[PDB]
């Protein structure tokens, strides 16, 4: 318990102080997505790591040069699914971390809420969000060898 | 009493001392709320001695978590006692047994 | 801080997602100033003094009055350790009698919490800009996702599920078996009269 | 052992019987066990649990409400409670927890007049434990200021 | 005072329809919501006298279990139909109808055989469909009267389409228990009743009819403002004349209005200046008041 | 130490700082109140 | 009473400025002599603000022409 | 370590007191100043002349100071 | 007719014991039986008046947390032993009992003074114990009728008067059972018995007529509305 409380601690310490603070930085970087596979297993699917995000460029047909979900789009359900028709297997998306936002992040490289179902607003502290949403379930690990 | 026991309850009820035990063997001879005479056998009286054993009960006195500590009597007028027998029982304790 | 008290939690069964269950001796003392302003705004009493008198007493109008100044007026519910933001909650209070503070069943996961033993501690919000927040964002009627993964935290576990379970259930050679019903008030009927299974 | 001993108290094997509602009078569906179990009473009394308070005595230091039942004490807001009203966005609520409900003296009584006259609202202030620090860290031989 | 008991006094009904209604009850004596709740619900559900079909023939139909040649639904679902059909019987307690009808269309109850006794509460009562031109539709149906609800499976000629027997008027019946205070009693129930009927008779008549059973059943048994000093007149006061011809002129007759008079409004005041306003204030606060006191309805109907 | 040393000064731009100081936090509903006086600043 | 905001919440569009608009709202109702706008049913001044706003009669840009309004008579009836 | 509490006085009493009572800001200032000059039983040290003068303001007869004393006067305690 | 009920009489009142009765109603409709049943059960076991010791004194003592010399049981012990006590009053809504007692031997009820109105019903009833041959004791109770449970909590007195709590409820456990009833041509009809165990201080008939009553008045409700 003790282990856990000081490493939240920590999460918090780090990012007390980020805000989002724009609703979109302009920028075209991005990290690419793939499903998570070990070995002969797939532990992850696309779906549940794009689901709620926004694309970093235009997702073409595999075989043809066809813009099938343009930039700046908010993947729901509807676009997973339309993802999933044409089996896509990478996919180009933005994040917190390639943002050009000064003082803080906006709100096309954060995303979805993830409480709401709308994209997330300006003036939320995700980062107290995130760190208490990492060291949560902290006590459910375990710290014997 | 707990009604479904192990045996040990009255181990526990006489190696603590929160129970009146008779230190000689003798009849009753005085009950009370309060104190218990106990006339001694004259097979274990010393010499030139009357042999009474006197029991002053604890009435109603404070523990250290602010509970109460009570002794009721559970012997009658007259009957005899041995050595090592329960006089009185204590807090939690039910004729020489332990009862929480 | 003022204003804010804690005491035992127990599980009250029949209470709405939105409400909690606050003992009336608390609340008396939680809403101290709400309930002087009240008694002087009607000619109850006439003096700060005379209230304060009146409150000592206990008189049979000074209930009125709490129950008039917590109409509406949620309280922030919070049980230690706080490890997220679902560890303080908005409830509306309903005065009960005794000496523990009811808590809604379905609201048990968030806190983490159980009924053998747990305290909890009751803020009261003061301004407006408070009571709205309260109402608008801490309330639990609008917590019913999860922020770190979005998945629901309002599921039924233990006694609904084993009696939806339950009830929802075929047997093979049951009593009233293989018969025409004209809906489910019907069968309602027909279960209440003991004449189908 | 147990099963024969039942049937020498004419009482079924199995030590289920079957129970009615009190308030309905109709039968339970199915067999209940029922029997006698050893219950205690443990030393946490709600009598000794409740508390609440409106306003009471402080510190002389930090001017704050004191802790614990003995005295008209207060419960402690900290630093986790703190990040989950962060994580709300309840600025309001976070901002009267930290100086009209604690260490701001003309605030707590500014904010108890306002609610005697049906008013609800407040005048913020600053805390007196960080003045405290300012005069201890001056102590110390360390020039810190506000300034504009 | 020991065999006196509470009565309800605050009795809502709220009539959501013509057939469906919400009942509630308060106060009551700890325990005796659940009973009477029960008892009601028992009586309205078990033992209603009513009327209801019984049994049908059709002329066509030999068994339960058979297509009839032009009709849309089941055989079945024409029994289905049939139970769902609630009528009115003065007369007597037995009687029999005729339907018989040609053409294309939905066959109703308003196709029935008029009849001095019997009455039908929905015509509009949508019995079955007639798709081809030329088909018909030719059916005999009984109707008695009897008490609560007898499925068929328990009286299980040729032809004879058994159907349940829904003699209660009433289709649902709930209810609820809730805590209710009086100002010293806190330990008290509070019944609501929510009920729903076929359309033959009213809510709060089944529920009086239950009522006057469950009464009947037991013949052999049962033995034969705000403070004082507001009202006060401002006469009260030992003001000065000056002070008292401007209260009057300022149309102020009792303590309250003065006191929630501010002191910038008796300023303004003509022939009031700030000498006599000051006395006023002695004198008010010589009995602890003062001129800043707020009333929310101060006049007490007096 | 090291801020006394190298004369330092403190913004009050983070959640914290404000907390600190009793003051509403650049987030949320304060969000507003703290654009409003960067505007008037 | 209220359960639920979700519907204020749409007409506003966000929950923080919802909470400004409806504490601005209220307080003019409480501090001031202002009356509802809609048929009060034993509510507080926070519930009828809510109860505004969702019958969409209140929102921010209503409440600055109401303001400029009143400023504008005050300083015309001063004369 | 020690901080100590903070504990109540009769002036302390009699502020809090004057605080949530309907007076003027000339009446507040009035009462501050009575308030101030009360000993440990209860009794006006001083003479209203006096209490005049520490008031400053040359708009202020004894009338209003005797009506702020007998309004003080029946605080709690009485007398 | 169908509209037309049977209605059910009191037909057997067999007294087992003292303290334990049954009660035959016949003949009752379908149903009838468990609906009469559970409301009179719960009538019976929630609203039934009774005469309850409320108060007692006592010369030699202060307070319950004592011992008096010469009796083998505590003032707390001796009180639980009077909270137990069955008395049935006659012509009041109060009265005063006194005990008086002295030398070596069993206290019990019999040794109250004996008034008109009042009735011991057991006589057996140990109160305490006198250990000393020159030992006495004489007090005062106080017995009074209600209903319910009522603890000396929620109801100034001089030093010496100790409060007791009050159950006035008279009928200890009730049972009810339905069986198919024997009528002259019919076999639809049905038989309710009712095993009624109390402490002896109520009649079974004049119990069954008050509950009977008190749920035909609070019914009595329902048929105006
Ligand atoms: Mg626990
Ligand atoms: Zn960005």
């Amino acid at each position: 318990t003790a282990n856990s409380g000081y490493l939240t601690r920590r999460l918090v310490d780090v990012a007390q102080d980020l805000v989002v603070t724009e609703d979109d930085c302009g920028t075209h970087e991005g990290i690419m997505m793939t499903p998570v596979i070990e070995g002969g297993d797939v532990k992850e699917p696309l779906r549940d790591r794009v689901l709620g995000r926004v694309t970093a460029e235009d997702v073409l047909k595999p075989g043809t040069a066809d813009i099938l979900v343009p930039r700046n789009t908010l993947l729901h359900e509807q676009w997973c699914d339309l993802l999933e028709e044409n089996s896509v297997d990478a996919v180009k998306v933005r994040s917190v971390v390639s943002c050009d936002t000064d003082f803080g992040v906006c709100a096309h490289c954060y995303g979805r809420d993830l409480a709401r179902g709308h994209i997330i607003n300006k003036g939320e502290a995700i980062g107290v969000i995130a760190a208490q949403s990492i060291g949560e379930p902290g006590t459910q690990l375990t710290m014997r060898t | 009493k707990p009604l479904v026991g192990t045996g040990m309850e009255r181990a526990v009820a006489v190696d603590s001392g929160v129970t009146a035990v008779a230190k000689r063997g003798g009849v009753v001879q005085y009950v009370d709320a309060s104190r218990i005479v106990i006339k001694v056998n004259e097979d274990e009286m010393y010499p030139g001695e009357a042999g009474i054993d006197i029991y002053n009960l604890t009435k109603y006195t404070r523990s250290n978590q602010n509970t109460c500590i009570n002794q009721m009597p559970c012997v009658s007028l007259g009957e005899p006692v041995e050595r090592g027998d329960v006089l009185a029982d204590g807090p939690s304790t039910d004729l020489g047994e332990l009862a929480l | 801080v003022d204003y804010s008290g804690r005491s035992v939690i127990t599980v009250g069964p029949y209470l709405r997602l939105h409400q909690c269950g606050l003992p009336k001796k608390m609340a008396l003392e939680l809403f101290k100033p709400f309930i002087y302003g009240k008694l002087e705004l009607r000619g109850l009493a006439t003096t700060i003094k005379a209230a304060k008198k009146m409150v000592e007493r206990e008189e049979a109008v000074v209930w009125d009055i709490l129950d008039e100044v917590i109409r509406e007026h949620p309280v922030l519910l919070n049980r230690a350790p706080t490890l997220h933001r679902l560890g303080i909650q908005a409830f509306e209070p309903v005065l009960i009698e005794g000496k523990a503070i009811q808590l809604h069943p379905l609201v048990c996961a968030a806190y983490n919490a159980d009924f053998d033993g747990d305290q909890m501690a009751v803020h009261v919000p003061l301004t407006l800009e408070a009571q709205l927040e309260a109402r608008a964002l801490m309330m639990s009627t609008n917590n019913i996702l999860s922020p770190a993964n979005g998945e629901p935290i309002i599921v039924p576990s233990q006694d609904v599920v084993l009696g939806l379970y339950y009830m929802t259930r075929d047997c093979v050679n049951a009593k009233g078996e293989g018969m025409v019903l004209t809906g489910p008030k019907e069968a309602e009927r027909l279960y209440r009269s003991g004449l189908a299974s | 052992e147990i099963k024969e001993l039942l049937k020498l108290g004419d009482l079924p094997t199995s030590g289920q019987i079957r129970l009615y509602d009190g308030r309905t009078g109709e039968q339970f569906e199915r067999p209940v066990t029922v029997g006698y179990m050893y219950m205690l009473k443990l030393n946490h009394l709600v009598d000794d649990k409740m508390h609440a308070r409106s306003t009471g005595s402080y510190s002389l230091v930090t001017q704050q409400p004191l802790g614990g039942k003995a005295q008209f004490g207060g419960q402690r807001f900290g630093e986790m409670e703190v990040w989950a009203l962060e994580a709300y966005g309840a600025a309001y609520t976070l901002q009267e927890m930290l100086t009209v409900k604690s260490d701001d003296v003309n605030g707590r009584t500014k904010m108890y007049k306002n609610i005697v006259d049906g008013n609800h609202q407040m005048e913020p202030g600053m805390p007196e434990s960080f003045n405290v620090l300012l005069k201890e860290i001056r102590s110390l031989g360390i020039n810190i200021e506000l300034e504009d | 005072s020991v065999t006196e008991f509470l009565k309800p006094r605050l009795v809502d009904i709220e009539q959501v329809s013509s057939t469906h209604a919400k009942v509630t009850l308060e106060p009551l004596e700890r325990g005796f919501g659940h009973t009477l709740g029960n008892a009601l619900r028992r009586i309205l559900l078990s033992s209603m006298p009513g009327c209801a079909v019984t049994e049908v023939e059709i002329d066509g139909v030999l068994h339960e279990y058979s297509t009839k040649e032009g009709v849309q639904e089941d055989i079945l679902e024409i029994l289905l139909n049939l139970k769902g059909l609630a009528v009115r019987v003065q007369g007597k307690d037995e009687v029999i109808l005729t339907l018989n009808k040609s053409g294309i269309g939905p066959v109703t109850a308003a196709d029935i055989t008029h009849d001095g006794d019997v009455e039908i509460v929905k015509p509009q009562h949508v019995i079955c469909h007639l798709t081809d031109e030329n088909a018909s539709i030719s059916m005999r149906i009984k109707v008695q009267r009897g008490r609560g609800y007898v499925p068929a499976s328990t009286r299980i000629p040729i032809g004879r389409l058994l159907v349940d027997a829904c003699y209660s008027p009433v289709e649902r019946i709930a209810y609820n228990v809730e805590a209710a205070r009086v100002e010293q009693r806190t330990d008290l129930d509070k019944l609501v009743i929510e009920m729903e009927t076929n359309g033959t008779i009213d809510p709060e008549e089944a529920i009086r009819r239950a009522a006057t059973i469950l009464a009947e059943q037991l013949e052999a048994f049962v033995d034969l403002e705000f403070d004082p000093i507001l009202l006060r007149p401002v006469d009260d006061l030992e003001l000065t004349v000056r002070s008292a011809n401007c209260l009057k002129a300022e149309a102020i007759h009792y303590i309250g209005d003065l006191v929630q008079r501010t002191e910038v409004e008796l300023l303004k005041t003509p022939n009031l200046g700030k000498k006599s306003l000051t006395e006023i204030k002695d004198v008010l606060a010589s009995r602890g008041l003062s001129l800043g006191m707020r009333l929310e309805n101060w006049p007490p109907a007096s | 130490t090291e801020a006394a040393v190298a004369g330092k000064r403190d913004e009050l731009r983070g959640l914290k700082e404000n907390v600190i100081v009793g003051r509403l936090i650049p987030a949320g509903t304060g969000y507003a109140y703290h654009q409003d006086r960067m505007r008037r600043r | 009473a209220r359960v639920t905001v979700q519907d204020a919440v749409e007409k506003i569009g966000n929950r923080f400025d919802l909470v400004l608009v409806a504490a601005r709202r209220a307080r003019q109702m409480q501090v001031g002599g202002k009356d509802p706008l809609v048929p009060e049913e034993n509510d507080k001044t926070t519930v009828i603000a809510l109860r505004e706003i969702e019958e969409g009669l209140i929102n921010n840009q209503i409440l600055d022409v109401r303001e400029r309004q009143e400023q504008q008579e005050q300083e015309a009836a001063e004369l | 370590v020690y901080q100590g509490e903070t504990t109540q006085t009769l002036q302390d009493y009699l502020m809090w007191q004057v605080e949530l009572t309907p007076f003027s800001d000339t009446d507040r200032a009035i009462a501050t100043s009575i308030v101030d000059a009360v000993d440990e039983t209860g009794y006006l040290t001083v003479p209203l002349e006096d209490i005049l003068e520490s008031i400053g303001d040359e708009e202020i007869d004894i009338d209003e100071v005797e009506a702020v004393l007998k309004r003080i006067q029946r605080f709690d305690p009485v007398g």
